[PDB]
């Protein structure tokens, strides 16, 4: 049981007790996700506005 | 600010409207003439869902009454919060329907709509952040019927992101006017199914077992049966009229409502339906029992996708959540197993008048699919023989029409079997 | 009104006690999917342990222990005995085992310089069990019963609740052999009452003394061992279960301990009194309704 | 010094926000106008506390953080609260409606139209960093804007700020506190989205806060200020090396070394002791023994799981009040013979343990107790699975039925995000099992 690292300050202090040893999307990505759900809603919005005309 | 539009259209849909105000003004402290006299800030805090403050600090309703004749409108003018209602919001006819969802849909109703949907879109324009329509309406006559449906869908093409509820009051041979009912009534949930996404099914036969077997009633009035649907749409608003735990919208609870779009019609339920308070596990018991049902359906023939549930009152919330993980437990098998904790609870302090505390029930059962293959058997009954379509088909409709409003709801009934041996 | 589910079938004990909780009428079965339950009685393998204690308002038990497998396995409890300090190597109770596929094949070989050996998961050579789990001692001169010169061995059920008390059955069985043991009743089954009588006549001694005392003592050391590693005394959920102790005697009246199992069978004429016993002590005490074991 | 941004989205994130806010100003003795007459050094220096506060001319103390809500209700409360004169306008952004627990719509529909304000509004106060560390992001798993919006932000911030290191302190969703139903739902997709984006995530699960709030406080039904105030205990106890003196986790990074030697498996367990009832008279203090015996005990954890069942990967010790490090070891050499602790054969069986000699500070009338010592551990471990497996159960059950499924993808999202989403976490629970069995 080894302790390592012991450092101590006025606020407190720290050390390591050892007990054994072993043995991303750019930003234009993300554009093209938003808009392509954001197309998405218009297209299902506007076969509503069509299925209302009708 | 979350404002609600209220509408509502036919006999049916105003009187019942009118009682739906009458019961709310009081709770919030508001007298006839808009003013207000309550006694608590909190009556105040959530006043403007329903509600527009006017100049003079008094409050008028964000209701829109609608009607093909004056019959209806001129008696809730006369009523006793006839006086509170916006004057311009008075849109009326004067042929009348006649029973005929044609006339309300197709003929009558198309002449008005479009002055309907200046006073809506009137309110809606003077809205913070509008949450959403409300509608009162039958769904056996002609205006509430036909010309509802047709608002709505006319609010749909308007209003495509906003919410559309009902509180649709379904016909029955036991409290009938016309032999029609079905007809217009099938015509009518198939506008409901595509264009709401939540309707609440009044059952007008629920509603007169309810007066006579437990109110002891021999002779049930529209008085009577409109005293229920007045107390219970006082308990599902209560939770969006009141401060409270449920921080939600009218979208937001119909996302955890409703599974499937289609299936969104829901049974309502009300307890208590005396002098001597009931307790909480009395008010949870007579909550799931179907004697407090309205839409005349036994939940037992069928299974809960999800439940709502509304307690009003100062009680022991720990009871309360005992008392309804008591009746899920004890009742496991008419709760859908792959929908996870579909109960939902929420408690209001402020209770309605003459009750120290009560329950409001909403549940959105497969069950329901015996009110619609009931209206479904009516139909078929007489249209088999094409009987009283000559109403309809002098109004320009096709027996064509009623042959798909016929099958869309046998589908949809269909569907509500589908889950219910999931 | 509690409520249960069944996810095992081939569940000779607690097909007996679901019936049980039935005719008490006081407890229904549900869907085996339907997670509002109070108890449980869980498959073999792979239990869900995880998705349980969950359910607010609904106390769950389960007639299994996590982490008992330590103690059910082959390769696991003889890890287990070699590595705990209240067990060790000086074990007296238990054949010198060793574990081959860690591996201890060059310990094994060590001590193979009587010297008979058996492998599972019988030979003199130690080449004809590596071309072949782990390796036990072979008792080369067990006990054997007269007249028959026959060889047997003993099974004990216990049960072990919530609380960790550990519950003996008052009951046992042995398993004996038909044939003659060659070192070159009814259906072989026979009950604590006779051959205590036979105990008695032939080598004027009890079955409590020569015999059960050492059981009582291993049953509760294995026990006591693993027990801070599965009691479920502050957990979010709570656990029993039966278990089914091997045992073996040799002509000097010792006991061995030869292996345990989590999911046992029971005796024909045993199964009525040891389902309900269950019912009593480990079901009925968590979920009370409106002494046939020994507490070690 | 190296500044911390706090980001706070959604009702859970603000009111969670709100109370270690608060619970900060108390413990650095900052007075709810701004003011502290502790620090000397006016309108400037570079103390451990300011870390997380900023300083004007005027000598007032502002939190660096940012509150985002897409429905004002919640963050109102704060623009009129205690606290009002702490926060800059620019600091509390508020939208019309809210996502309505909908991860699509907070992500997809919405937090499409607010996305770059917020952005903008944090890079106000990454201006005024001389050397920023990273972000600290509290929200909920099962609301709309706790999940779905999130998630975009955690996107973005990698791209404008891809050097930076970000933490989580993510709810947990718990059906007794809870009116929501679809949460499986958004808190599968936000971890899907979210997690090659958190350095490290700290899972509270409501479930647990409850039963602590109920057994070790003697409250009947806990709301969510008993819940809040709990919460920003543990969040204290995790920040406060941050905003003190000392050489454990003394930056963002740090959390990252010592708590996550796997990126994927970067959800350590938290627990915590002791829990003690304000209303409590007569009160024995618990040792430094006692109580980090106590951090073994499952009903201490922030989530509820079995660490006996698992394998250890890391293990902190937080201890603050009266501790003195031989009492410590002592300790720890006695645990280890009692509790079955596991670590994985590539991992040293250790303890990196800090003291912070301040004593535990509570809020004035609150439900908790004055403690002479408290610890929390920080432990990673497989048990923590438990979580993902439970809540990739309800997911299951409902997804077999596609049920509520139209509600996203009637806000642009595709049905196949969440077989997608749902495969990752699949992943994620192997990894938990290779580690640990
Ligand atoms: N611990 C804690 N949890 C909360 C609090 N408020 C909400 N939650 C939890 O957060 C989950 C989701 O709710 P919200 O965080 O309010 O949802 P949101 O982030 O506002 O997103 P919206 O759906 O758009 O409102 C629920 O399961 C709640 O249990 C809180 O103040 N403290
Ligand atoms: N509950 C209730 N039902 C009504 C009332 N008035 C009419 N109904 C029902 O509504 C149907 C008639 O529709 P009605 O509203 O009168 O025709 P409309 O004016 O064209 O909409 C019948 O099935 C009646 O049973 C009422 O005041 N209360
Ligand atoms: C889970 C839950 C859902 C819920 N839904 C309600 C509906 C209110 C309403 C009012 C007017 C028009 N349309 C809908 S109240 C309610 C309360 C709970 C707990
Ligand atoms: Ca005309
Ligand atoms: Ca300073
Ligand atoms: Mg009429
Ligand atoms: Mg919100």
């Amino acid at each position: 049981m080894e302790v390592i690292e012991l450092n101590k300050c006025t606020s407190g202090q720290s050390w390591e007790v050892i007990l054994k040893p072993p043995s991303d999307p750019s930003l234009e990505e993300i554009q093209k996700k938003l808009e392509a759900a954001e197309e998405r809603r218009k297209y299902q919005e506007a076969e509503l506005l069509k299925h209302l005309a009708e | 600010m979350r404002e609600i539009v209220h509408i509502q259209a036919g006999q049916c849909g105003n009187q019942i409207g009118a009682k739906f105000w009458e019961v709310i003004s009081d709770e919030h402290g508001i007298d006839p003439t808009g003013s207000y006299h309550g006694d608590s800030d909190l009556q105040l805090e959530r006043i403007n869902v329903y509600y527009n403050e006017a100049t003079g600090n008094k409050y008028v309703p964000r209701a829109i009454l609608v009607d093909l004749e004056p019959g209806t409108m001129d008696s809730v003018r006369s009523g006793p919060f006839g006086q509170i209602f916006r004057p311009d919001n008075f849109v009326f006819g004067q042929s009348g329907a006649g029973n005929n969802w044609a006339k309300g849909h197709y003929t009558e109703g198309a002449e008005l709509v479009d002055s309907v949907l200046d006073v809506v879109r009137k309110e809606s324009e003077s809205c913070d952040c509008l949450q959403g329509f409300q509608l009162t309406h039958s769904l056996g006559g002609g205006t509430g019927s036909g010309m509802g449906t047709l608002l709505i869908s006319k609010i749909r093409e308007e209003y495509p992101d906003r919410i559309m509820n009902t509180f649709s009051v379904m016909p029955s041979p036991k409290v009938s006017d016309t032999v029609v009912e079905p007809y217009n009534a099938t015509l009518s949930v198939h506008q409901l199914v595509e264009n709401t996404d939540e309707t609440y099914c009044i059952d007008n036969e629920a509603l007169y077992d309810i007066c006579f077997r437990t109110l002891k009633l021999t002779t049930p009035t529209y008085g009577d049966l409109n005293h229920l649907v007045s107390a219970t749409m006082s308990g599902v608003t209560t939770c969006l009229r009141f401060p409270g735990q449920l921080n939600a919208d009218l979208r937001k609870l119909a996302v955890n409502m409703v599974p499937f779009p289609r299936l969104h019609f829901f049974m309502p339920g009300f307890a208590p339906l005396q002098y001597r308070a009931l307790t909480v596990p009395e008010l949870t018991q007579q909550m799931f029992d179907s004697k407090n049902m309205m839409a005349a359906c036994d939940p037992r023939h069928g299974r809960y996708l999800t439940v709502a549930a509304i307690f009003r009152g100062r009680m022991s919330m720990k009871e309360v959540d005992e008392q309804m993980l008591n009746v899920q437990n004890k009742n496991s098998s008419y709760f859908v197993e792959w929908i996870p904790n579909n109960v939902k609870t929420a408690v209001c302090d402020i209770p309605p008048r003459g009750l120290k505390m009560s329950a409001t029930f909403i549940g959105n059962s497969t069950a329901i699919q015996e009110l619609f293959k009931r209206i479904s058997e009516q139909f078929t009954a007489m249209f088999r023989r094409k009987a009283f379509l000559h109403w309809y088909t002098g109004e320009g409709m096709d027996e064509m029409e009623f042959t798909e409003a016929e099958s869309n709801m046998n589908d949809l009934v269909s569907e509500y079997q589908q889950y219910q041996d999931a | 009104m509690y409520t249960f589910v069944v996810r095992d079938e081939n569940s000779s004990v607690y097909a007996e006690v679901s019936r049980l909780l039935l005719a008490t009428g006081q407890w229904k079965r549900l869907r085996k999917d339907n997670p509002r339950f109070n108890l449980m009685l869980g498959e073999r393998n792979r239990l869900p342990f995880g998705r349980l204690g969950h359910e607010p308002g609904l106390v769950q038990l389960v007639n299994y222990y996590r982490g008992a497998d330590k103690l059910c396995r082959k390769a696991s409890l003889v890890k287990l005995i070699k590595t705990s300090p209240e067990l060790s190597e000086s074990c007296t109770w238990f054949p010198e085992s060793y574990v081959i596929y860690t591996d201890e094949r060059e310990v094994f070989l060590a001590a193979y310089n009587g010297n008979v050996w058996i492998a599972k998961s019988i030979s003199s050579e130690a080449s004809e069990l590596l071309d072949f789990h782990v390796i036990q001692k072979y008792l080369e001169k067990p006990l054997l019963l007269e007249p028959g010169h026959r060889k047997f061995d003993i099974r004990s059920w216990v049960l072990v609740d919530h609380l960790y008390n550990i519950y003996l059955y008052r009951e046992g069985v042995l398993r004996t052999s038909s044939e003659p043991y060659n070192s070159a009743e009814e259906g072989n089954e026979m009950f604590f009452e006779e051959f205590n009588q036979y105990l008695m006549d032939a080598l004027n001694t009890t079955l409590e003394n020569s015999i059960l005392l050492q059981i009582k003592h291993i049953i509760r050391s294995c026990l006591m061992c693993i027990e801070p590693a599965i009691s479920t005394k502050h957990l979010h959920y709570q656990s029993f279960q039966l278990f089914g102790f091997d045992f073996m005697v040799d002509e000097e009246l010792k006991v061995w301990l030869i292996e345990v199992n989590g999911a046992p069978a029971c005796a024909q004429k045993l199964y009525a009194e040891l389902c309900q016993g269950i019912v009593d002590v480990a079901i009925s005490s968590v979920f009370p309704l409106a002494s046939i074991f020994i507490k070690l | 010094m190296r500044e911390c941004i706090s980001i706070h989205v959604g009702q859970a994130g603000v009111q969670i926000g709100n109370a270690c806010w608060e619970l900060y100003c108390l413990e650095h003795g900052i007075q709810p106008d701004g003011q502290m007459p502790s620090d000397k050094t006016i309108g400037g220096g570079d103390d451990s506390f300011n870390t997380f506060f900023s300083e004007t001319g005027a000598g007032k103390h502002v939190p660096r953080a940012v509150f985002v809500d897409l429905e004002p209700t919640v963050i109102d409360e704060v623009r009129t609260g205690t606290y009002r004169q702490l926060f800059h306008p620019e600091q509390l952004i508020t939208g019309k409606e809210d996502a309505a627990n909908n991860y699509a719509r907070g992500h997809y529909t919405i937090g499409k139209e607010i996305i770059d304000l917020v952005l903008d509004r944090i890079r106000k106060l990454a201006d005024q960093c001389t050397g920023l560390q990273g972000f600290l992001v509290f929200h909920s798993f099962g609301g709309g804007t706790g999940s779905g919006f999130t998630s975009l932000l955690m996107e973005r911030l990698s791209v404008d700020y891809g050097k930076k290191s970000k933490l989580e302190f993510s709810i947990y969703p718990a059906p007794q506190v809870s009116t929501a139903v679809v949460e499986p739902y958004n808190s599968i997709l936000t971890t899907h989205t979210t997690l090659e984006h958190s350095d490290c995530a700290f899972m509270v699960d409501n479930e647990a806060i409850y039963d602590i709030c109920r057994r070790n406080l003697d409250i009947e039904r806990p709301t969510y200020t008993n819940l809040n105030r709990l919460i920003s205990q543990i969040v204290s106890s995790i920040t406060a090396s941050l905003r003190f003196d000392g050489a454990l986790n003394v930056d963002l990074t740090e959390f990252q070394t010592n708590l996550v030697p796997y990126p994927r498996i970067h959800f350590p367990l938290a627990t915590y002791a002791p829990v003690i009832s304000a209303e409590k008279a007569y009160h024995e203090q618990l040792s430094v023994a006692e109580i980090t015996n106590a951090c073994f005990e499952p009903a201490n954890q922030m989530v509820k799981c079995d660490p006996r069942h698992g394998k250890y990967m890391a293990c902190c010790l937080l201890y603050r009040g009266d501790v003195v490090p031989k009492d410590v070891n002592a300790a720890i050499a006695t645990i280890k013979t009692k509790r079955s602790i596991q670590f994985v054969d590539w991992c040293p069986t250790g303890f990196k343990v800090g003291i912070n000699y301040q004593p535990p500070t509570v809020v004035p009338g609150g439900d908790l107790a004055k403690v002479q010592r408290a610890v929390c551990m920080l432990s990673n471990t497989t048990a923590i699975a438990e979580a993902w497996a439970r809540l990739d159960h309800k997911f299951d059950l409902m997804y077999a039925k596609r049920a509520f499924v139209h509600w996203y993808v009637g806000e642009g999202m595709e049905e196949g995000e969440f077989s997608e989403a749902r495969e990752d976490m699949a992943a994620l629970e192997k990894d938990y099992e290779e580690v640990g069995v």
